[PDB]
């Protein structure tokens, strides 16, 4: 018949190849599809939408609702640190159980901007000022807020529109960052400050709560598919 | 523009105006739109990557092990018997489980693909000459008779697709279409079975896919061998619906969702950060 | 702005601190279509008598309040007609609008996340058993969650911070949701569609979805204040249609 | 989903003097969790007697032997006294001697 | 003749008491017990009166150990306040010459509800109760083909393992012990009885006549005893005249004869 | 058929030709070239339009 030569690669299984195979049910009708609402035709749709992070994660209050209640309190002196963690969005302990983190643990390569959504959830009647900065990864932790303010910050009013966003922008010296993170491609640090204080009226709590919220801009990207760490198992579930 | 690439960031200036991006509420319910060309001065960056990786067909389309199944060339328990079955559900493995958990409803057609290898049984001898082996997969729908043992009547396979593999060459493949009754693969089913609320509960009610039986087509060998079929799934053509939130805690059985508490994340010592 | 008013039969639901109007996927609810149906009797359309709002029992909110779910079309089993009218058929279809609403204060603070989950399948309080249909709905009490771990020999899992479903509760915003802000807001309004895979469906063996209201910031307020804030759900049908009539249900 | 079980006294041997002859009662007909069977000499309680291997019948209905190793003469009369969940007061059936 | 297993577990068993129990049944008369409390099958030194040396009474043992932990992952996927007492029906009888054929039915609280299959599926019924533990047993994966290979390959063949081993015990002919006696009852008639005492066979038909004339069978009672035997009662309300002519003609499989008994 | 179409390549001789063999939609190859996307759905699930750069309440 036809002269061939079978190149190497012949019979492998390559797990992620792309061939025709004859079907074993022939001519099988299927039934029609219908319009279901909430289509997904790609994952990033779903790291654009936001997901309260886990900020005040210092055990033991990962085992109850405390651990996305970070709180804020009157203050005597001003400029203290709220809170603050390194952004690793898919290695951070802060940051890779939510909604964005579980998305990129299926991937190894991430780009783009974040957005962190700040909503303060104390009385209508108490009032303050934060400072919210983002520091690129440079010069080690801002440790005062001396040190914030030279970075890339916001300064956030309460009041009736009752959360602000901090976008953290894409500054690397590469395409891409590693979601494992190592030494080279480190992506710096967010912390957020007392801006002024938080001055109430009397009868009202003094803790009060602001709950963080992380999500992708529209110029997110992933790449370089992979298993996630997080989900294990010794034999198969009967 | 072509499509699935991502935005630029146009360029931006110094601001002191009545507009004010950087306030929202959440209570509404609704994601802001803030580019970093809102909160800052940028620069115009003309970005060139696409979102190809991230597509539902490239997330979903590589092959994975649902199950490993185990049979002999001689009885030893009910288990190593010459003959073994598989009902067929994606609920076994924990890798492939948690990627379909992820969406409510899927749509697919199937790519079943199996990897056989034998072993020969440790015995006191193993000096013998043996032709190579063939083995036999045979599907059975819903309803189908099902074999008994060896030898059976059933293994004729008049109607149900079988394939037939001897040792050695490719692996099988077959593509197997969309066989659900309804319009989607419920991964999900927040329901009973019976009218009266009681029954079993959850997804098991409705994925009716059918059996799978593996058997030796050789009669007999000298000393007895062991072989071992894993079957990997690959989904293509897909379609997705209702993004469900990704599973935290480890599955414990395959018909259920049962779960023990644990953490939110991982800890750490305190809230702040204090080096400098 | 911040009023909005809606009108469905009968009643009317005003509100004057409201966020916005969260509607499901982008998909207003509709009636089924001729290219998509499989029943072929006449469906039943009762547009007055069946799509109105119906108003569950009140629940108090505590300071040390976990959370509380409803579960859907089984929560209006006995709300009038959408009540008979789901015994006398076995097929049925509808969609929502869920209006939560708490009032409490300048003076208190608190946050609530309103969700409503297509098929949140619960899993169970102890393992390797299951357990009774009415541990996981009564007809229209609130089942609510806890703090800690749940040790029911034959119930859900109700710990707050893995939801009933082993995920983690920050993730729970994909689903249609909106937050009630005791600083800013006062009501929840969500519409919800028709969502499951098959056109029609029978409304007893089938939770279509689960409403759950989940305090994130606790309430606190000072003890000389009002002690007592209550929640209301308030639910509409939209669009529903039945059929398959037969003799009354439901066994 | 209720039975109410039906007593049968009667003896192994026939009812000869002086040798020790065997009584032989038969509960069946009854679907409790438990069931509770006990022998009687006019108001004794018999302290050893022997139990069979409780079982079922076709019909998805319990029955279950006791027996007692006991004399027969003219004075001694004999008794069995069942305990259910259904019946409040245990039920009396005293033994004949002519079966 | 067939061999028969009478499976019964409790959901809340009463103290003392074992929670799962098995009685074997080779036709008419006990061979195999067993239950929770001791952990083991034994004979009851009624039908082979041997020690079978590890080869046959210790897969019996091994085989009961896999059906209590069936019977007790029953509720479990039960999710009632009521207590359950989950029956069961094993075996198989004997065919034409060969083929034998099995059966194999469950109840739930006293009312048959599963009964597994033969070809598919491997349990079934339609009620509520019988799908949530046939969904229950599979689940051991294992289990579904245990039984598969049960019913039609090891006790028929321990059947035809049982056919030609013990026949001293499928002669046991006993002609029984016949007295008939008599009591006095209401003014005008009579209370007469006709006993059998133990007798090995379950036949006997027992009746009462007037002179020579058929004149009813009362009403038959029936009861096993501690030795294999059997027993029969029949009584009636008769004539406080002419006892002496109500006569008893009853045969047996232990007798060639209907033999007269007196008064 | 020959359903020539475009390669998957950087940015800054690149077309692949396709043949489908069998009877069955069911056989062929993966759709591994559709990067249409909608966020809206999750997103911006409101009824009244909220402008970005307005007062959200
Ligand atoms: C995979 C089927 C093999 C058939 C022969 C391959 C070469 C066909 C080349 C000409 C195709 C023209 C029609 C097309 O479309």
């Amino acid at each position: 018949g036809l002269p061939t030569m079978n190149t190497p690669g012949s019979t492998q299984f390559l797990t992620s190849d792309d061939f025709q195979s004859p079907s074993a049910m022939p001519q099988f009708d299927v039934t029609p599809e219908i319009q279901i609402p909430g289509q997904v035709r790609n994952l990033m749709e779903i790291a654009e939408v936001d997901s309260v992070v886990p900020v005040n994660n210092t055990e033991g209050h990962v085992n109850s609702m405390e651990a996305y209640r970070i709180p804020v309190r009157p203050q005597t002196s001003s400029g203290e640190q709220v809170f603050g963690f390194q952004l690793q969005p898919g290695h951070d302990s802060v940051l890779k159980h939510t909604l964005l983190g579980e998305i990129l643990n299926y991937y190894a390569n991430w780009s783009g901007s974040m957005k962190l959504t700040f909503m303060y959830c104390g009385a209508a009647m108490a009032t303050g000022k934060f400072l919210i900065a983002y520091s690129p990864p440079g010069a080690g932790v801002p440790g005062s807020r001396r040190d914030a303010m030279l970075g890339t910050h916001v300064i956030w009013d309460v009041g009736l529109q009752s959360s602000c966003v901090l976008c953290v922008p894409w500054i690397s010296q590469t395409n891409y960052r590693y979601v494992t993170s190592d030494a080279y491609t480190d992506a710096g640090y967010i912390t957020c400050w007392y801006q002024t204080s938080i001055v109430t009226p009397p009868d009202i709590p003094t803790t009060s709560t602001i709950l963080c919220f992380v999500s992708a801009c529209n110029d997110f990207s992933v790449r370089l598919l992979r298993d996630t760490p997080f989900i294990t198992q010794q034999a198969l579930f009967q | 523009r072509a499509v699935g690439r991502v935005a630029d960031t146009v360029a931006s200036g110094p601001v002191n105006t009545e507009q004010i991006p950087a306030l929202t509420a959440v209570e509404t319910g609704h994601t802001s739109q803030v580019v970093p060309s809102d909160t800052m001065q940028t620069r115009h960056v003309i970005n060139y990557h696409t979102r190809s990786e991230s597509s539902i067909e490239n997330f979903m389309g590589r092959a994975a092990c649902v199950y490993i199944a185990q049979y002999a060339t001689e009885k030893v328990n009910d288990e190593l018997d010459r003959y073994t079955n598989w009902e067929i559900t994606t609920r076994q493995v924990a890798q492939l489980r948690r990627k379909l958990e992820m969406f409510t409803y899927m749509r697919f057609d199937l790519e079943i693909t199996f990897v056989i290898t034998s072993s020969q049984r440790t015995s006191t001898t193993y000096a013998s000459d043996s032709p190579p082996l063939t083995h036999q997969v045979m599907y059975v729908p819903p309803g189908g008779p099902i074999p008994k043992s060896y030898e059976d009547f059933a293994w004729q396979t008049s109607t149900n697709p079988s394939v037939f593999w001897t040792e050695g060459n490719a692996p099988p493949r077959m593509s197997i279409p969309f066989m659900s009754v309804g319009n989607a693969y419920c991964n999900f089913y927040d329901g009973w079975s019976h009218f009266s609320q009681s029954g079993v509960y959850g997804y098991t009610t409705l994925n009716n896919m059918g059996h799978l039986y593996f058997r030796h087509v050789n009669k007999s060998t000298a000393y007895p061998v062991n072989s071992v079929a894993r079957v990997y799934f690959k989904p293509k053509h897909v379609k997705a619906w209702v993004p469900r939130a990704p599973r935290l805690c480890p599955y414990l059985k395959a018909r259920n969702v049962n779960f023990n508490v644990q953490g939110v994340t991982e800890s750490r010592n305190k809230i702040t950060l204090d080096r400098s | 702005d911040r009023v909005r008013s809606i009108t469905l039969g009968n009643s009317t639901i005003t509100t004057q601190e409201c966020a916005n109007v969260v509607v499901g996927y982008g998909v207003w609810p509709t009636y089924l279509s001729d290219h998509e149906a499989t029943a072929v009797d006449q469906p039943t359309q009762p547009d007055v008598a069946t799509c109105r709002f119906y108003t569950l029992e009140s629940v108090k909110w505590e300071s040390s309040s976990a959370g509380w779910w409803w579960k859907f079309p089984e929560a209006l089993s006995d709300m009038g007609l959408f009540g008979q009218n789901m015994q006398y058929h076995y097929l049925g279809r509808t969609g929502y609008t869920i209006h939560v609403q708490c009032n409490a204060s300048k003076f208190h603070q608190g946050c609530l996340l309103v969700v409503c989950v297509p098929e949140a399948e619960m899993g169970a309080a102890t393992t390797d058993h299951a357990f009774n249909h009415t541990k996981l709905s009564n007809i229209g009490q609130a089942m609510e969650f806890s703090a800690k771990k749940s040790t029911d020999q034959t119930g859900p899992q109700t710990a707050v911070h893995n939801a009933g479903m082993g995920v983690a509760v920050g993730n729970l915003t994909i689903f249609p949701h909106q937050w009630i802000n005791l600083r800013t807001n006062n009501s929840a309004t969500i519409v919800m569609p028709y969502i499951n895979s098959v056109p029609m469906d029978n409304m007893y063996r089938h939770y279509n979805f689960t409403l759950m209201v989940i305090p994130f910031a606790k309430l606190e307020h000072s003890p000389q204040a009002s002690t007592y804030v209550p929640i209301t759900v308030t639910v509409a049908p939209m669009c529903a249609e039945y059929n398959g009539l037969r003799l009354a249900g439901h066994q | 989903i209720q039975r109410t079980p039906k007593i049968q006294v009667y003896s192994r041997h026939p009812a000869e003097n002086g040798k020790s002859n065997f009584l032989n009662c038969y509960v069946s007909g009854f679907h409790p969790s438990d069931i509770e069977v006990d022998l009687l000499k006019n108001g004794e309680r018999i302290e050893k007697v022997e139990h069979s291997d409780l079982s079922f019948s076709k019909d998805w209905s319990f029955y279950l032997l006791y027996y007692t190793e006991f004399t027969p003469t003219e004075k001694d009369e004999y008794a069995c006294r069942v305990n259910h969940v259904t019946l409040s007061q245990p039920k009396i059936v005293k033994w004949d001697r002519d079966m | 003749l067939s061999l028969l297993y009478h499976l019964t577990a409790v959901s809340s068993p009463a103290p003392g008491t074992p929670a799962f129990w098995v009685s074997g049944w080779l036709g008419p008369q006990q061979y195999l017990s067993y239950n929770s409390l001791r952990g083991e099958a034994e004979p009851c030194g009624a039908w082979v009166w041997e020690n079978q040396v590890s080869w046959y009474w210790e897969k019996e043992t091994t085989d009961l150990r896999i059906k209590e932990k069936l019977f007790l992952e029953a509720f479990k996927a039960l999710g009632g306040k009521g207590p359950y007492t989950l029956q069961g029906l094993l075996g198989c009888e004997l065919g034409p010459d060969n083929t034998s054929v099995p059966t194999a039915k469950f109840a739930l609280n006293g009312e048959e509800f599963m009964n597994f299959d033969l070809k598919q599926g491997t349990w079934g019924g339609d009620w509520p109760e019988a799908l949530a533990i046939s969904q229950r047993w599979q689940q051991q994966d294992k289990a579904a083909n245990k039984e598969l290979t049960f019913l039609l390959f090891s006790c028929p063949h321990r059947l035809r393992e049982h056919l030609e081993r013990g026949r001293g015990n499928l002669e046991w002919k006993e002609p029984p012990s016949m007295r008939l006696k008599a009591r006095p009852s209401s003014p005008g008639f009579s209370v007469l009885t006709c006993s059998a005492f133990s007798f090995y066979p379950p036949e006997l038909q027992l009746r009462f006549l007037r002179n020579g004339l058929a004149a009813g069978t009362g009403q038959g009672d029936f009861g096993p005893n501690s030795d294999g035997s059997f027993h029969a009662s029949s009584s009636l309300t008769v004539k406080s005249g002419d006892e002496h002519h109500y006569c008893c003609i009853v045969q047996h499989a232990g007798l060639a004869q209907p033999l007269r008994v007196e008064l | 058929g020959a359903q020539v179409s475009t390669q998957k390549t950087g940015a800054h001789i690149i077309h692949y030709t396709n043949i489908n063999y069998y009877k069955d939609s069911a056989s062929n190859s993966l759709n591994r070239q559709d990067f249409t996307q909608d966020p809206s759905k999750f997103t911006e699930p409101v009824k009244d339009v909220m402008i970005k750069t307005l007062p959200a309440l």
